[PDB]
């Protein structure tokens, strides 16, 4: 090689960079750089609102987690009255 | 049931080794050293920026005359007289060998105590880090690979690629 | 040996002259025992005069061939995969003409290298991957290239299981010699889990994946990774997810089905390769057998058991020494696996097993010549190694009085037969063809053998081929077509680039080929039968098992007394069967283009590659050349300055090396001694010989190097014959 | 000298012993539960490009991701083969500190269970009223083997 | 470790570590002249 001036006037810079704010990522799921959502309390459908809907609900979905587990309705088989149709 | 599975020069590999590798000294501290921000910058205008080139090849020439005498009288007179011929003393020759060199010639020897012994205390040092050098310098030049493979950008050669999320290449550290 | 034996020392054997009987390489030099050290380095009269080991080392050294194939194998996947051709040639077939060898442009090399088809320069294939490779329910280079490291996988260590043995403290003498269940497990299940296994991955992902292929898409345009999971939806297309049966059985209702095999026969319009709506059932329908099969048992019982008035009292006790042989139970296997594997090479060509076959000519009879030299070149053997028994292999005699010692007792009469059986065929199965000359040549055809001229009148027909494709109407079910469309009934349509099968007619010129083989298959065997009958004993030497099976020749008394022996019985037998399979290949390729082979176009008005010139024309031997070795060859001898031309820059050489065997063939021994000498004179005026003493071929050496080279003289020669007249037109 | 591997009808066997066992708390999802409550479950490549299993369980994951997953497992059996060498024995593994009288402090010694010793002697009142504490816990592992795949799916627990 | 009147050994076919290879050094010296049949000199 050969230089002039100077390696550089101004050094290495903004190639890494990040600095104020050196956020993508970290942030980024700044949905949920806190995933906070819904109500506090309480009744139902939650998920908004976007998000939505709630889809077939109770303890389903929500697991996500809904939560709690209710006097229910308790899943298990049968029913749903697997209202289709 | 185990190797059958040499040496005998092993007793010589040994040698070439604190050659190897004391040797790598010399790149491994004046890198890093380098000097990371001076104060700085490196600059060279001198005997390199008006004469035409200055080096490469009569680089190498004038470069190892000097490596050429010293690393040919490194192992041919390490030691080795009696120097010829004709039967069995084994490394392959020690054909120098129940004579050292001189029946009552000169002073081949160095030191009292009708040898050459540098004195019997000295295990310490060099044993040590040095056959280090060996060691360490087997992970730092495992990172000769790390440090700059990946031919930065400037260039994907044969062309699988085959993923990609980001760089590579040295100046310290890493994410993660 | 004698050396340290002991223990006290591992210090490992590199250094002191010799070894192999005792007298042994011996301080004083010599070169004969260089050719010894690699010739009978594997034997067993020398390693131990105690079984034990040997059987320890077959079971190893055996591995690494496994191990090879192995990495043989990968380098085809691999070089198969991103030395390219396949992907291109898939979306591209009836177009390409593939490749995976390409040379590198060093020295005059890159003629070598002659645009293939998906816009590359190579070396062509005559060696039908690109066309197993079909198979790949998912396509993709990279991906062969797991397959291909899958296969280094398998080796290492199925190569370290070599390690696991001999050099490991090794098992021992019951573990074979106890033998009371190996094929009960074998054809059970791998004969069976393979088979079986390979229909698990032989609808679940092929079929699908050809089953909408055989129509146009470019890959990954269709078929995933792994999409082929639960996902039992896409074989939607292709049948039922069982919809109400539950493990075959019947209270099963079809109104309309049958699950997937719904048995073909004949060939797709668009890719006649036979169908896999099939391939699936009949590995299924098979594996259940060795499934159920491999279930016996425990041995003699059943050997021990059925005999009679003349039959074999020993039959009963047919060996003891069938579990202390070896030798023996290879040389059976060889004339199995070796007559098992030419079976091959019909079944193919008459019925194709992979897409793209026979419209692809080349690529699949390299095959049934290749496959053909094998279902020949392990029964000669599985002759030498009964040779190799009935010499030695037990200790005593201990054997005694059976089927055997019967079969001996007549011995001058098993091959008494046999032997008029030869000279009645051979003046029927070949004077037969020189008629012909002798009187065409004199010309007169009112009386040749003509398939018209001596009576047999426009027709061959009424025999079993027209009782094959028309069987579909008996106790068959049946499926359109046949089972081999190359019978005499029905059916045309096959294929829309070149051709495939159809008929193929016959009567004379078919008749006596078809019977030459039969007296050169009959000559063949002669030579063998009564060369390994007569192993050990003889009236013309009894005292005839004394050194080993080889043994150059007794001596110039008795007034022969040379050849004998059945080494050279297992020389002068492959001598024959160089021919028998050298002339059957001659046959077919004949046949299978002066017929078959050829092309539709509108009306598809047929057009062979030869418009029949078989018809009357074979029948004189001459049109043998006429027809054949002059004008196909004409490829050859036309074939430089090009892409293939390695192989008529072969076929020089090779058509050299044959025309080099008679030199090791037909010469004396204490000549090149002789010889050997004026040159060892020579040599010590300046001094630069005698140390190692400098000798001659070891006669029967000598014998190796005819033959071995007679043969890769004399068969590489068509090797290039060949892949020049199917490349380039054909 | 050369490391050794003896072979001798049934090391295999005490590892093979062992391997099962440390696969039995492995076994992880039912021995602690809390462990997944949607964790036994991997989650591979389910980009940001495209999807996981199939239709898999949807309403895989969040998730605690990453590299360093090869480093750990070889890092951390470059220790497995350490009790395993160290313990060969020449004891001396305490080598304390250079001066200093005041390290009687001791902590255990060699510990298989309620550690130096058993220990604080003293106890029955209430609790109250060699391969089993391994047999079980096979007949813990291969159940969650087949309970992955476990599914009829088309149709459905017939037994109902 | 090899001095002076003859060293150590070697196997049957180092001879396959010298057709192949040295000779092999050779088309090395036939693409650096890609070209032969007569020869300028140096
Ligand atoms: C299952 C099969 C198989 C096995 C495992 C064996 C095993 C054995 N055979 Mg055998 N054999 C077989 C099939 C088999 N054979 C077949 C099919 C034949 C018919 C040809 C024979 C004919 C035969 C004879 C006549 C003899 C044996 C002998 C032996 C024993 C000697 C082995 C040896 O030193 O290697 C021998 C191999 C070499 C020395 C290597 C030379 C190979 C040359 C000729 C190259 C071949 C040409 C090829 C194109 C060259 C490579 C390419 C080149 C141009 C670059 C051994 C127990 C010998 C014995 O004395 O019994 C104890 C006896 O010589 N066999
Ligand atoms: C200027 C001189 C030239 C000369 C005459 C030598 C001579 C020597 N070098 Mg050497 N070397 C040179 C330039 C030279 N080197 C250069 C430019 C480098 C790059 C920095 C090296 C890096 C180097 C290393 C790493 C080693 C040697 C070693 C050696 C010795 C054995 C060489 C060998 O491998 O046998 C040739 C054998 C063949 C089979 C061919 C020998 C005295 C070795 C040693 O110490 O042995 C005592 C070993 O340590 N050299
Ligand atoms: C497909 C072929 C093949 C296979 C699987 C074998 C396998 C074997 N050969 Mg063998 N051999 C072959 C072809 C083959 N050979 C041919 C063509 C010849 C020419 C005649 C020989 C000549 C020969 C001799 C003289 C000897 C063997 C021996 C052996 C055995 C020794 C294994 C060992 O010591 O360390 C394995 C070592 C390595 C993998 C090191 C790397 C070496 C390179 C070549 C790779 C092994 C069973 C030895 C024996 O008697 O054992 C049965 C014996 O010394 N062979
Ligand atoms: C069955 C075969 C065997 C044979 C005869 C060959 C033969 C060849 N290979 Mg090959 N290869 C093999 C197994 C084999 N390979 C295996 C098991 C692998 C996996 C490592 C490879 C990986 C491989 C690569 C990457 C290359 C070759 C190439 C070649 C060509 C040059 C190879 C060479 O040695 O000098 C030359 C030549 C046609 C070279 C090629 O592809 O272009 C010509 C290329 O170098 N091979
Ligand atoms: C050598 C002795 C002994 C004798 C004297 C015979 C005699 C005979 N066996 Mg025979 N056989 C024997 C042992 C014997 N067997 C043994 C030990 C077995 C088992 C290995 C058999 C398995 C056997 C079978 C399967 C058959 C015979 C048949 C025959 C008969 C041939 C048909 C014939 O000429 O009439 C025909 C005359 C016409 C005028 C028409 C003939 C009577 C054949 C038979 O049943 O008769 C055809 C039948 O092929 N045998
Ligand atoms: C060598 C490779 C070839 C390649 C490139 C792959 C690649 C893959 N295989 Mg795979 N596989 C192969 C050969 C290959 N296989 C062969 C020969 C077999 C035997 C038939 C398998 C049997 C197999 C199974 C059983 C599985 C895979 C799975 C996978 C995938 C994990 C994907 C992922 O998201 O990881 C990156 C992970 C992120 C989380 C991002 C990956 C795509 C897994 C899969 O596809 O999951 C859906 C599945 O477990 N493979
Ligand atoms: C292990 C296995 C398997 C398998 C499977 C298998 C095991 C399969 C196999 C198969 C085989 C095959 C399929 C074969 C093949 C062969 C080949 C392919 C060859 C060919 C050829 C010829 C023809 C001759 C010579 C040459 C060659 C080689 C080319 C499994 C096992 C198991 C167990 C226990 C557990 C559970 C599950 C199971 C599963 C039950
Ligand atoms: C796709 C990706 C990635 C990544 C990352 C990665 C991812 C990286 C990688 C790395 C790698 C490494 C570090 C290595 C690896 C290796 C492997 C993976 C292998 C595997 C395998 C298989 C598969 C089978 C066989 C065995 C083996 C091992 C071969 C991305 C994605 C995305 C999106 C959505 C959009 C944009 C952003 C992002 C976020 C970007
Ligand atoms: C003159 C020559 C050669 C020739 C040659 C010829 C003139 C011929 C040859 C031939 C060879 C061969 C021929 C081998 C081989 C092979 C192969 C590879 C085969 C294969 C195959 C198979 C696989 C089986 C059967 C069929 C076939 C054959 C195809 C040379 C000469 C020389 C000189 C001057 C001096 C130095 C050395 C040299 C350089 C050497
Ligand atoms: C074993 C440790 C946890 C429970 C053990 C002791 C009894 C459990 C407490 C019951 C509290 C009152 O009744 C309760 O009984 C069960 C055990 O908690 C719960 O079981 C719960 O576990 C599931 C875990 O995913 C959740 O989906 C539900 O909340 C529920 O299924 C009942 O759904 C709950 O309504
Ligand atoms: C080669 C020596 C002749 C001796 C055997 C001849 C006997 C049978 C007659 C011809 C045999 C070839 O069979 C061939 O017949 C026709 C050529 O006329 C072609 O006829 C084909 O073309 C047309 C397109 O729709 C239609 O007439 C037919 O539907 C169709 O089958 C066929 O592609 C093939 O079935
Ligand atoms: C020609 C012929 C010879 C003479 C053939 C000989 C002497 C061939 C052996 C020549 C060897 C192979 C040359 C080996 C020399 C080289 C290996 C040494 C140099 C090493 C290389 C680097 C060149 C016989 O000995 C013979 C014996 C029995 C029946 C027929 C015949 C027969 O026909
Ligand atoms: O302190 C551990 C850390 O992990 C906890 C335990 O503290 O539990 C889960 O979370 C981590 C991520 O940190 C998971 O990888 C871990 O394996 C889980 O059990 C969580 O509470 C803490 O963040």
């Amino acid at each position: 090689g050969v230089i002039e001036e100077y390696l550089e006037k101004s050094k290495t810079n903004k190639e890494l960079n990040d600095k104020k704010r050196l956020a993508t990522t970290g942030a980024n799921f700044a949905r949920a750089y806190t995933v906070e959502f819904g109500s506090c309390k309480f009744p139902e459908n939650f998920t908004g609102c976007q998000d939505l809907a709630k889809q077939k609900k109770v303890p389903f979905l929500s697991d996500d987690l809904d939560l709690e587990c209710e006097g229910k309705d308790k899943y298990k088989c049968g029913s749903n009255v697997f209202w289709k149709w | 049931s185990d190797p059958e599975s040499l040496r005998w020069n092993v007793q010589a590999e040994l040698v070439h080794s604190r050659w190897a590798m004391l040797g790598a000294a010399g790149i491994f501290i004046p890198e890093f050293l380098t000097k990371l921000g001076i104060l700085n910058t490196p600059s060279w205008y001198t005997a390199g920026e008006q004469e035409y080139f200055t080096d490469t090849t009569t680089l190498f020439i004038v470069e190892l005359v000097f490596i050429g005498w010293a690393e040919g009288r490194r192992w041919a007179d390490i030691l080795n007289p009696g120097c010829v011929n004709t039967d069995p003393i084994f490394p392959n020759n020690k054909l120098t060998g129940t004579d050292v060199g001189y029946p009552g010639g000169l002073w081949f020897d160095p030191l009292g105590w009708g040898s050459a012994s540098p004195q019997k205390l000295k295990e310490l040092r060099t044993k040590e880090i040095k056959n280090g050098r060996l060691a360490m310098l087997a992970v730092m030049g495992a990172w000769f690979q790390h440090i700059y493979t990946g031919t930065g950008p400037i260039d994907n050669l044969f062309a699988a690629h085959l993923a990609d999320p980001h760089a590579t290449i040295f100046a310290a550290f890493t994410p993660k | 040996l004698v050396d340290r034996d002991p223990i006290k020392t591992s210090f490992e054997q590199w250094a002191k002259p010799g070894h192999f009987s005792r007298t042994i390489a011996k301080g004083p030099d010599t070169t004969t025992w260089i050719w010894n050290l690699h010739a009978d380095a594997h034997d067993f009269d020398s390693h131990t005069s105690d079984l034990e080991e040997i059987s320890r080392k077959v079971f190893s050294a055996h591995f690494g061939q496994l191990s090879i194939i192995f990495l043989w194998l990968s380098g085809m996947y691999f070089h198969g995969a991103r030395f390219s051709n396949y992907e291109a040639w898939l979306n591209d077939p009836t177009h390409i003409g593939p490749s995976a060898q390409v040379v590198w442009p060093i020295v005059g090399q890159e003629i070598l290298n002659g645009d293939v088809g998906g816009g590359f320069r190579g070396i062509q294939i005559t060696s039908g991957f690109f066309q197993i490779w079909r198979a790949s329910g998912i396509t993709s280079e990279l991906q062969l290239y797991c397959t291909a490291i899958g296969a280094l996988v398998f080796a290492g260590l199925m190569l370290f299981a070599g390690w696991f043995h001999y050099h490991k403290a090794a098992p021992k003498l019951a573990w074979f010699q106890d033998v009371e269940s190996m094929l009960n497990h074998h054809l059970a299940g791998l004969l069976g889990l393979g088979s079986l296994s390979w229909a698990r991955h032989q609808v679940h992902v092929s079929l699908p994946i050809n089953q909408f292929l055989n129509a146009g898409v470019d890959p990954k345009e269709i078929p995933l990774p792994h999409e082929f999971i639960l996902n039992r939806d896409l074989l939607a297309q292709l049948y039922p997810s069982f919809a109400e049966g539950a493990t075959p059985f019947f209270t099963l209702n079809w109104s309309k089905y049958a699950d997937f095999l719904t048995f073909r026969g004949g060939l797709d319009p668009l890719t006649g390769g036979l169908w896999l709506t099939d391939i699936a059932h009949h590995h299924l329908a098979i594996a259940i057998l060795f499934l159920i099969a491999g279930h016996m048992y425990r041995i003699k019982d059943i050997l021990e058991a059925h005999k009679g008035p003349f039959t074999g009292q020993g039959h009963k006790g047919l060996y003891e020494i069938l579990t202390t042989s070896w030798h023996a139970q290879l040389s059976i296997n060889l004339a199995m696996l070796g007559s098992l594997t030419i079976v091959v090479a019909q079944h193919m060509y008459s019925m194709p097993p992979y897409p793209y076959l026979a419209t692809d000519y080349a690529t699949q009879l390299s095959l049934f010549t290749h496959h053909m030299w094998i279902g020949g070149f392990l029964i000669v053997g599985a002759a030498a190694h009964a040779a190799i028994f009935m010499v030695r292999d037990y200790d005593p005699t201990t054997r005694y009085n059976d089927l055997l010692d019967r079969v001996l007792r007549h011995r001058d009469a098993i091959i008494s037969h046999l032997n008029w059986v030869c000279i009645f065929l051979g003046f029927h199965s070949f004077g037969l063809y020189i008629h012909n000359d002798t009187m065409s040549a004199l010309g007169r055809p009112q009386d040749m053998f003509s398939d018209t001229a001596i009576q047999l009148q426009p027709v061959f027909a009424q025999w079993i081929q027209n009782t094959h494709a028309l069987a579909p109407g008996t106790t068959a079910p049946g499926a359109t077509a046949s089972t081999s469309l190359t019978w005499g009934g029905g059916d045309l349509v096959a294929v829309g680039n070149k051709v495939a099968l159809l008929p193929i007619p016959l009567g004379t010129a078919d008749f006596l080929v078809h019977h030459i083989h039969a007296f050169t298959i009959h000559v063949t065997v002669l030579i063998l039968l009564k060369g390994v009958l007569f192993a050990r004993s003889s009236r013309l030497i009894p005292d005839k098992a004394n050194l080993g099976f080889r043994f150059p020749c007794d001596g110039p008394g008795r007034g022969g007394t040379c050849q004998v022996s059945a080494w050279d019985h297992v020389f002068l037998g492959l001598f024959w069967m160089y021919n028998s399979i050298s002339v059957v290949i001659f046959h077919f390729s004949w046949k299978m283009q002066s017929d078959v082979w050829g092309t539709i176009n509108d009306q598809g008005v047929v057009t062979h590659i030869t418009a029949g010139n078989f018809a009357q024309s074979s029948i004189t031997i001459n049109g043998w050349l006429r027809d054949f070795l002059w004008a196909q060859a004409s490829q050859v001898i036309q074939s430089y300055g090009s892409s293939l031309s390695a192989y008529g820059l072969f076929f020089l050489g090779a058509h050299f090396v044959w025309a080099f065997s008679l030199m090791f063939l037909f010469s004396g021994r204490g000549y090149w001694q002789e010889l050997i000498e004026s040159i060892v004179w020579a040599h010590n005026k300046l001094k630069v010989a005698p140390a190692t003493q400098p000798r001659a071929l070891s006669i029967v050496q000598g014998r190796a190097v005819g033959v071995t080279h007679y043969l890769l003289g004399g068969i590489a020669t068509t090797w290039a014959f060949f892949l020049a007249r199917i490349i380039a037109v054909g | 000298s050369d490391p050794e591997g003896t072979g001798g009808f049934i090391e295999p066997k005490w590892l093979a012993y062992g391997e099962i066992i440390n696969g039995r708390y492995a076994m992880l999802g039912a021995v602690g539960a809390i462990a997944p409550e949607i964790l036994g479950k991997a989650g591979l490549i389910p980009q940001e490009t495209a999807l996981p299993w199939f239709r898999t369980g949807f309403i895989n994951y969040w998730a605690d991701s990453y590299t360093l997953f090869v480093f750990e497992m070889a890092l951390m059996g470059f220790a497995e083969h350490r009790r395993f060498q160290d313990w060969a024995k020449p004891g001396s593994m305490g080598k304390q500190y250079f001066l200093g009288l005041e390290k009687g402090l001791g902590g255990s010694g060699e510990p298989a269970y309620p550690g130096g010793p058993f220990f604080n002697p003293l106890g029955f009142g209430k609790d109250e009223k060699l391969k089993e504490v391994k047999n079980g816990r096979l007949a813990m592992l291969a159940i969650l083997g087949y309970f992955v795949q476990a599914l009829v799916t088309g149709v459905g627990p017939y037994q109902n | 470790m090899r001095d002076f009147k003859t060293y150590l050994s070697v196997a049957p076919v180092l001879s396959t570590l010298w057709f192949g290879s040295l000779a092999g050094l050779l088309i090395e010296i036939n693409r650096f002249f890609p070209d032969a049949l007569t020869f300028p000199f140096f």
